C-alpha cells in the first residue's frame, strides 16, 4: 500500500467502476478532485466532468478511502514530470483511465488491501 | 510521568536530566533520551492485546470495506463521517502531548 | 404479484351484471345515506360471485356506479384476500396450513391432493376445473383439516377421503360439513 | 389554554395541540417521517413515540395531543431505546442507495441514523426488492428506495386533488405506486418529489446533476407564474 | 469514433470549427481505450432463480454493495445500480 | 370456591335442531319485551354488576367498555358494531355462535341496541366461510319480516335494524380499530388508537366493538339473573367462555365450559394424544395464536381465567387450545405461527411490515439450523420491541410467542444449530 | 461502558474547589464567570484589570502556577463585544491547567 499519481479503476467484463457520487469531492482536503454528473445515453448514470488538480492535493488516500466501490486506487507511481502545470493537472478522467499501464499492479496490491493486512 | 495520554505510567519511562543549562548538556540528555527510549518500544512490543483498531461506534470512525458493502447503517455513517464532519460537541479544550522539540499545545 | 397488473387482453375488455344491478343498488342503500363508500366493498364481493375472475377495467365501472375516486377502489381490493386477482376455475378450493391445524397433521392432507389432483401447489388445472392455493384459515378450527371450496367449507377428511370427495366433485356437488364426525361434540 | 411541562419546562398550549406541535414551543424537534405542517395527521411508522412521566406503553406524537398536565420527557432512558430501534426496522428492508441515490445529505433518514439511531452494527440477511413503478415527465420513481409510508398518499388525495398512489400489498411487499399503469397528471403534482424524505422520489431533469453537499443556496422568487415567491436555486 | 481529427471519449466534444482546442495540437490527446461502454452489453445476462437477487462483484474483496433486484415484468430485464449485469426471470 | 365444568349450564346449547320457531322453545327472547320497556340506565347497568369479561381476544371488561360510550348528547346518529370472523388460528367460535345457532346472535344486537343506544346494528363474517354467513343472513330475514326487530318491535321506541356485511378475512376483522375502517369502505388498515377510540369516532359515528360470543351472552345474562353468570370462575374474572382444542388430540371438539378450570381436567375430557401430563411432551398454548406456548412443568396450575394465567408467563386472551405431541416437532410449529402474521400483517407500522417480515426470515433457518447460537439471544431482544411500539394488538400478537421460545425452553433451539454445524460444517 | 466512555469523573470535584476559591475572594473587577468541564478550569476576565489576575496564580501560596505559556484569541462576531483573548497557563510544581479570558470588544 503506497501511495502516488491518481488512476480510476474499472470492472473485469469492461465498465468504469467511478459510479459519480461526490463522496470523495468533500473529503477531499485540498479539494483537488472536481465532478459534474450526467447521464450516459440511457439508463446509466456515471460522469462526465472529472478532473484531479496535481497542483493541488497532498496525498492522502482519503478519496481511497471513502469511495465505497473503490473507483480510485493508488498505484505504486513515481514517474511525473512536466514543463507546464496544464501537463501536470488531470483532464476529465482520460489520462487518469489509461492507468491501465499501472491497473495490473494495482489488481495485485487491493489482494493484499481487502482485510486489510 | 505526570500526565497519561494514551496508557502512560504501565510503560516505564526514564527522563534525562542535566545541572548545567549550556548547549553540551543540553546535547547530552537528548542522547539519554534516545538510548533510553527502546525501553519503551520494546515494552510496547511486549505488551500487544489483539482486538480492535477503529472505535466501534460509527459515529465517530467509518466502518470496515467489507462491513459497509453488506449492512445498511454503516454505508448511511460511511456517507456521513465522510463530506460532512463529526458534529462535535461544544466546548473549549486545550491538550499537550509532549514533542520531543517540547508541545503541540492545541486549543 | 400484487401490484403490476398486466394490460395484454385484460384489460380494457370488461362487462357488468345487468339482471344483478337492480340487486346490487339495493345493497347501497342498506349502510348510510350520505356518503356511502361502503357499498364499493360489498360490490367487489358481488362482482366476483356473478363474473369469473375480476377484471381491472370492470373494478374502474364498479366505482363508477357507486361514484368513488378509480385508484382508491382499485386498492381497496388489494387490500382483501378473498377477491380473486387473475383467475379461477370453476371450483376453486383453498386448504389450511396454520398450527391449529397442522399439529394433527395438514401437510399430508394437501400432498394428497396435489397427486390425485394434478400439479404442484400454486399452479392449476389446465383445462380450468379446480385451483389449488394456499389459506390462512378456513374459520371453524373444530375440524383438524380443513379446506373451503367455492362458497361451503368442507370440514374433517382422512387421506383417502379426500381424494375421493375431490374425484366426485368433478361432475355433481358434494355438499357436506365435517364428514368424519359428530360437529358439535364428539 | 391549558400548560403542561415538556421536559421540565413548562410551555402553553392549546386545548387540541399535537404532542408533537407542544415540542415545538420548548425547542426541541422529535424524528419525524409522516409531517406536521400541511399533510394530514396519519400514524403507519410509530417513530415519534413518546414516553410520559407514569405511562407503561410510548405514545406516538402525530396522533396523541397533550390535553391533560402530563409531563413527557424528549430525551428519556426509553425513548432513546425506542428511537436506535425504530431506525433498524426501517433499515432491515432497504436497498442500499447512498452513493447512487438521487439525495444524498437532503435524505431525512439518512440523517436520522446519524442522530438517532444505532450505529455500532445492524441485524439483517435478505432484503426484499419492489419492481420500478411508472412515470411520465417529472420525477424518476423508484419503489425499491422506498419506506412504504403514507406521506405521498394524502398528498394526492388532499393536497394535489387527483389521487394515485396508496396500498398494493400487505406484507413487505406494498409498493406506494399507481397499481395501473398510468402517468401521474402535472396542476400541482410536481411538488411531489420534494415532499418525500427518503430518495424514491426525485426530479428526473435534474437527477443525479448534484449533490447536496457542495451546492451554494440563494433564496429568490420566480419568474415564471405569477404569485411566487421563495425559492432556493443551488 | 471520431470527428474530423480528435476522438470522442465518453460523451464529449472536440472544437466548434477549432476555437477552444489549440492546446492539443503538438502533443497528442489522451483518449480512453474503449469508453463507450460496449464492454457492459458484452456480458452475457444471467439466469434467475428467485424473485429478487442479491449482486455483488466479488465478495468483500471487490468493491461493491449489496443490492436486492426485482424481477417481476417480463420486458426490459433489471439491472443493479453499480453494475450494467442484467437479470431475467 | 372451586369450580364446576358447566353442568348443565350454557349460554349456547342448541346446535343440532334450530332455525327460527325451535330456538324459541329452548329459551330464546324470553325476555325481549321486558328488556326493550326497561330504561337504557338500568340494561347497563345488569352487565356491571354481573362483572363479565370481554370474550375477545384483549383482556378488557365487557361491562367497562360498554358504559365507556355512554352517549350523554350526540350529532351524529351512533351504530353498533360486532365481529364475527375468524382472526386467530385455532377458534372455533366463528363457525359456531353464528353457524350452529344464528338466532341467538341476531338476539344480541336488539339486547344491546337499547342499552348503548345506536340507530343500525352491524355485523362482519368471514370471506372464507361462505355457509356460516348464509345462516346469518337467513336469520335477519326471519326476524325483520315476521317482527323481532325493526322500527317497532315486541313494544320498542328505539328502532334497530341489523344488516351482516362479508370481510375480506384479514387483519381487518382482528383490531377493534381496524373493523370501522373495513365497513367504511377504506382499506384493511387500522386507524390511530391513541387519540380518539370506537366512541370518540368510528366511520363518521360514536360506536363500539363487540366480539361474537360477548354479544351473544348479553341476552343471555339479562333473561336470567345476575348472580348466575358471576356464580362460575373467580373473584376478578367471571362467566363462561367457549375453549376450543386443536392439534394433537384424541378427539378434536369445541366445548363450552366453565371460567377458572384447570388445563389438567379440560384436556382429559376432550381425550388428548397419549397423555395429559406425564408421557407426551407439553407444548399446549393458552391462546389461539396471541399467548405463546405453557411449560411441562406448569400446567396443572394454570387456569382459564384470565386473571390467573397472568401470573404464569402469559395471560389467555383468545382462549383456544393448541395442544402438540413429543412426536410433532416444536421449532417448525412455532415458526409457522409467524409466517402466519407475514400474511396478516396490514402495512402500515414500520416494525411489523419490515419487522415481521424480518422476524420470519430469521425464524425460517432455524428449521435448516444454519443460525448461529449468538443469534438467540439477540432475537429476544427484538422480539420484546415491537409489542411496545406498535398501534395495533397484532403487533403484541406476533411478539408473545417468539419470547416463549427464549423463555421455558433453548435447549431444544440450541440442539437443532448444532447438529447441522459438525453435518454439513 | 467501556470503549464509549474515555475517563470517569473522580478528580472534577477537586478541581471544582478552585471554582469556589478564587470566586471566595468575590471581586467584580477580575472574576465574573467561572465554568468547569472536562477536568478542565476557564476563567473570562473584566477588561479594566488584567494585569492584577496574571500577578495572581504567579507564585502564590495555595497554588503555584508560575508559567503563563500559551496564548491564543478568539475571532467571533455573534456577540457586540466581537474578540476574545484566552491564557492558557500550566503549572509545574501544582500539575494543573488553567485558562483566563478576555470578554472585551478589544478594538
Ligand atoms: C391477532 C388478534 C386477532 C383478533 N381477532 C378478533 C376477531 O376476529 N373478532 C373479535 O371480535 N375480536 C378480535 N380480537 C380482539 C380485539 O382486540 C377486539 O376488537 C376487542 O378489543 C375485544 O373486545 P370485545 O370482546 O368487546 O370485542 C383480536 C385480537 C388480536 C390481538
Ligand atoms: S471516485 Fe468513488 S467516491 Fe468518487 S465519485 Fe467515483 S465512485 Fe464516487
Ligand atoms: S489523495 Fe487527498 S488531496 Fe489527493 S485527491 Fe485524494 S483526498 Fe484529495
Ligand atoms: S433513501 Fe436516503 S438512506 Fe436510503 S439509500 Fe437513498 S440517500 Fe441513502
Ligand atoms: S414514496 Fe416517499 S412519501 Fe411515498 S410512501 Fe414511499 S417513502 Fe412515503
Ligand atoms: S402493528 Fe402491523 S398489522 Fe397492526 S396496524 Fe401496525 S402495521 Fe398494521
Ligand atoms: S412520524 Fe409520527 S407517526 Fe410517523
Ligand atoms: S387454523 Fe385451520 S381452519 Fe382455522
Ligand atoms: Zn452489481
Amino acid at each position: 500500500r503506497f501511495r502516488g499519481e491518481h488512476a480510476l479503476r474499472r470492472y473485469p467484463s469492461g465498465e468504469e467502476r467511478c459510479i459519480a457520487c461526490k463522496l470523495c469531492e468533500a473529503v477531499c482536503p485540498a479539494q483537488a478532485i472536481t465532478i459534474e454528473a450526467e447521464p450516459r445515453a440511457d439508463g446509466s448514470r456515471r460522469t462526465t466532468r472529472y478532473d484531479i488538480d496535481m497542483t493541488k492535493c497532498i496525498y492522502c488516500g482519503f478519496c481511497q478511502e471513502a469511495c465505497p466501490v473503490d473507483a480510485i486506487v493508488e498505484g505504486p507511481n513515481f514517474e511525473f514530470s512536466t514543463e507546464t502545470h496544464e501537463e501536470l493537472l488531470y483532464n476529465k478522467e482520460k489520462l487518469l483511465n489509461n492507468g491501465d499501464k499501472w491497473e495490473a499492479e494495482i489488481a495485485a496490491n487491493i489482494q493484499a488491501d481487502y482485510l486489510y493486512r | 510521568k505526570t500526565q497519561p495520554y494514551d496508557v502512560y505510567d504501565q510503560v516505564e519511562f526514564d527522563v534525562p536530566i542535566g545541572s548545567r543549562g549550556d548547549c553540551y548538556d543540553r546535547y547530552l540528555c537528548r542522547v539519554e533520551e534516545m538510548r533510553q527510549s527502546i525501553r519503551i518500544i520494546s515494552q510496547c512490543l511486549n505488551k500487544m492485546p489483539p482486538g480492535e483498531i477503529k472505535v466501534d461506534d460509527a459515529k465517530v470512525s467509518p466502518p470496515k470495506r467489507a462491513e459497509m458493502k453488506t449492512s445498511m447503517e454503516s454505508l448511511i455513517h460511511h456517507f456521513k463521517l465522510y463530506t460532512e464532519g463529526y458534529q462535535v460537541p461544544p466546548g473549549a479544550t486545550y491538550t499537550a502531548i509532549e514533542a520531543p522539540k517540547g508541545e503541540f499545545g492545541v486549543y | 404479484v400484487h401490484r403490476d397488473t398486466p394490460e395484454n387482453n385484460p384489460e380494457t375488455p370488461f362487462d357488468f351484471t345487468p339482471e344483478n344491478y337492480k340487486r346490487i343498488e339495493a345493497i347501497v342503500k342498506n349502510y348510510p345515506e350520505g356518503h356511502k363508500a361502503a357499498a364499493v366493498l360489498p360490490v367487489l364481493d358481488l362482482a366476483q360471485r356473478q363474473n369469473g375472475w375480476l377484471p381491472i377495467s370492470a373494478m374502474n365501472k364498479v366505482a363508477e356506479i357507486l361514484q368513488v375516486p378509480p385508484m382508491r377502489v382499485y386498492e381497496v381490493a388489494t387490500f382483501y384476500t378473498m377477491y380473486n386477482r387473475k383467475p379461477v376455475g370453476k371450483y376453486h378450493i383453498q386448504v389450511c396450513t396454520t398450527t391449529p391445524c397442522m399439529l394433527r397433521n395438514s401437510d399430508s392432507i394437501l400432498e394428497a391432493i396435489q397427486k390425485k389432483l394434478g400439479i404442484k401447489v400454486g399452479e392449476t388445472t389446465p383445462d380450468k376445473l379446480f385451483t389449488l392455493i394456499e389459506v390462512e384459515c378456513l374459520g371453524a378450527c373444530v375440524n383438524a383439516p380443513m379446506v373451503q371450496i367455492n362458497d361451503n367449507y368442507y370440514e374433517d377428511l382422512t387421506p383417502k377421503d379426500i381424494e375421493e370427495i375431490i374425484d366426485e366433485l368433478k361432475a355433481g356437488k358434494i355438499p357436506k360439513p365435517g364428514p368424519r364426525s359428530g360437529r358439535f361434540s364428539c | 389554554l391549558i400548560e403542561v411541562f415538556v421536559d421540565g419546562q413548562s410551555v402553553m398550549v392549546e386545548p387540541g395541540t399535537t404532542v408533537l406541535q407542544a415540542c415545538e414551543k420548548v425547542g426541541m424537534q422529535i424524528p419525524r417521517f409522516c409531517y406536521h405542517e400541511r399533510l394530514s395527521v396519519a400514524g403507519n411508522c410509530r417513530m415519534c413515540l413518546v414516553e410520559i412521566e407514569k405511562a407503561p406503553k410510548v405514545v406516538a406524537a402525530c396522533a396523541m395531543p397533550v390535553m391533560k398536565g402530563w409531563n413527557i420527557l424528549t430525551n428519556s432512558e426509553k425513548t432513546k431505546k425506542a428511537r436506535e430501534g425504530v431506525m433498524e426496522f426501517l433499515l432491515a428492508n432497504h436497498p442500499l442507495d447512498c452513493p447512487i441515490c438521487d439525495q444524498g445529505g437532503e435524505c431525512d433518514l439518512q440523517d436520522q441514523s446519524m442522530m438517532f439511531g444505532s450505529d455500532r452494527s445492524r441485524f439483517l440477511e435478505g432484503k426484499r426488492a419492489v419492481e420500478d413503478k411508472n412515470i411520465g415527465p417529472l420525477v424518476k420513481t423508484i419503489m425499491t428506495r422506498c419506506i412504504q409510508c403514507t406521506r405521498c398518499i394524502r398528498f394526492a388525495s388532499e393536497i394535489a386533488g387527483v389521487d394515485d398512489l396508496g396500498t398494493t400489498g400487505r406484507g413487505n411487499d406494498m409498493q406506494v405506486g399507481t397499481y395501473i399503469e398510468k402517468m401521474f397528471m402535472s396542476e400541482l403534482s410536481g411538488n411531489i418529489i420534494d415532499i418525500c424524505p427518503v430518495g424514491a422520489l426525485t426530479x428526473x431533469x435534474x437527477x443525479x446533476x448534484x449533490x447536496x453537499x457542495x451546492x451554494x443556496x440563494x433564496x429568490x422568487x420566480x419568474x415564471x407564474x405569477x404569485x411566487x415567491x421563495x425559492x432556493x436555486x443551488x | 469514433x471520431x470527428x474530423x481529427x480528435x476522438x470522442x471519449x465518453x460523451x464529449x466534444x472536440x472544437x466548434x470549427x477549432x476555437x477552444x482546442x489549440x492546446x492539443x495540437x503538438x502533443x497528442x490527446x489522451x483518449x480512453x481505450x474503449x469508453x463507450x461502454x460496449x464492454x457492459x452489453x458484452x456480458x452475457x445476462x444471467x439466469x434467475x432463480x428467485x424473485x429478487x437477487x442479491x449482486c455483488d462483484g466479488g465478495g468483500g474483496a471487490l468493491g461493491h454493495p449489496r443490492v436486492y433486484i426485482n424481477l417481476d415484468k417480463e420486458t426490459k430485464t433489471g439491472t443493479c445500480g453499480y453494475c450494467g449485469l442484467q437479470f431475467r426471470q | 370456591s372451586l369450580k364446576d365444568e358447566d353442568r348443565i349450564f350454557t349460554n349456547l346449547y342448541g346446535r343440532h335442531d334450530w332455525r327460527l320457531k325451535g330456538a324459541q322453545s329452548r329459551g330464546d327472547w324470553y325476555k325481549t319485551k321486558e328488556i326493550l320497556l326497561k330504561g337504557p340506565d338500568w340494561i347497563l347497568g345488569e352487565v356491571k354488576t354481573s362483572g363479565l369479561r370481554g370474550r375477545g381476544g384483549a383482556g378488557f371488561p365487557t361491562g367497562l367498555k360498554w358504559s365507556f360510550m355512554n352517549k350523554p348528547s350526540d350529532g351524529r346518529p351512533k351504530y353498533l358494531v360486532v365481529n364475527a370472523d375468524e382472526g386467530e388460528p385455532g377458534t372455533c367460535k366463528d363457525r359456531e355462535i353464528i353457524r350452529h345457532d344464528p338466532h341467538k346472535l341476531v338476539e344480541g344486537c336488539l339486547v344491546g341496541g337499547r342499552a348503548m343506544g345506536a340507530r343500525a346494528a352491524y355485523i362482519y363474517i368471514r370471506g372464507e366461510f361462505y355457509n356460516e354467513a348464509s345462516n346469518l343472513q337467513v336469520a335477519i330475514r326471519e326476524a325483520y319480516e315476521a317482527g323481532l326487530i325493526g322500527k317497532n318491535a315486541c313494544g320498542s321506541g328505539y328502532d334497530f335494524d341489523v344488516f351482516v356485511v362479508r370481510g375480506a378475512g384479514a387483519y381487518i376483522c382482528g383490531e377493534e380499530t381496524a373493523l370501522i375502517e373495513s365497513i367504511e369502505g377504506k382499506q384493511g388498515k387500522p386507524r390511530l388508537k391513541p387519540p380518539f377510540p370506537a366512541d370518540v369516532g368510528v366511520f363518521g359515528c360514536p360506536t363500539t366493538v363487540a366480539n361474537v360470543e360477548t354479544v351473544a351472552v348479553s341476552p343471555t345474562i339479562c333473561r336470567r339473573g345476575g348472580a348466575w353468570f358471576a356464580s362460575f370462575g373467580r373473584e376478578r374474572n367471571s362467566g363462561t367462555k367457549l375453549f376450543n382444542i386443536s392439534g394433537h388430540v384424541n378427539n378434536p371438539c369445541t366445548v363450552e365450559e366453565e371460567m377458572s378450570v384447570p388445563l389438567k381436567e379440560l384436556i382429559e375430557k376432550h381425550a388428548g394424544g397419549v397423555t395429559g401430563g406425564w408421557d407426551n411432551l407439553l407444548a399446549v398454548i393458552p391462546g389461539g395464536s396471541s399467548t405463546p406456548l405453557i411449560p411441562k412443568s406448569v400446567c396443572e396450575t394454570v387456569l382459564m381465567d384470565f386473571d390467573a394465567l397472568i401470573q404464569a408467563q402469559t395471560g389467555l386472551g383468545t382462549a383456544a387450545v393448541i395442544v402438540m405431541d413429543r412426536s410433532t416437532d416444536i421449532v417448525k410449529a412455532i415458526a409457522r405461527l409467524i409466517e402466519f402474521y407475514k400474511h396478516e400483517s396490514c402495512g402500515q407500522c414500520t416494525p411489523c411490515r419490515e419487522g415481521v417480515d424480518w422476524m420470519n426470515k430469521v425464524m425460517a433457518r432455524f428449521v435448516r439450523g444454519d443460525a448461529r447460537p449468538a443469534e438467540i439471544d439477540s432475537l429476544w431482544e427484538i422480539s420484546k420491541q415491537i409489542e411496545g411500539h406498535t398501534i395495533c394488538a397484532l403487533g403484541d400478537g406476533a411478539a408473545w410467542p417468539v419470547q416463549g421460545l427464549i423463555r421455558h425452553f433453548r435447549p431444544e433451539l440450541e440442539e437443532r444449530m448444532q447438529q447441522f454445524a459438525q453435518q454439513h460444517q | 461502558r467501556p470503549t464509549v466512555r474515555p475517563r470517569n469523573d473522580v478528580a472534577h470535584k477537586q478541581l471544582s474547589a478552585f471554582g469556589e476559591y478564587v470566586a471566595e475572594i468575590l471581586p467584580k473587577y477580575v472574576q465574573q464567570v467561572q465554568v468547569s468541564c472536562f477536568n478542565e478550569l476557564e476563567i473570562c476576565i473584566h477588561p479594566d484589570g488584567v494585569i492584577p489576575v496574571l500577578t495572581f496564580l504567579r507564585d502564590h501560596s495555595n497554588a503555584q502556577f508560575k508559567s503563563l505559556a500559551d496564548l491564543t484569541a478568539v475571532d467571533i462576531p455573534t456577540r457586540q463585544n466581537r474578540f476574545e483573548i484566552v491564557y492558557n497557563l500550566l503549572s509545574l510544581r501544582f500539575n494543573s491547567r488553567i485558562r483566563v479570558k478576555t470578554y472585551t470588544d478589544e478594538l
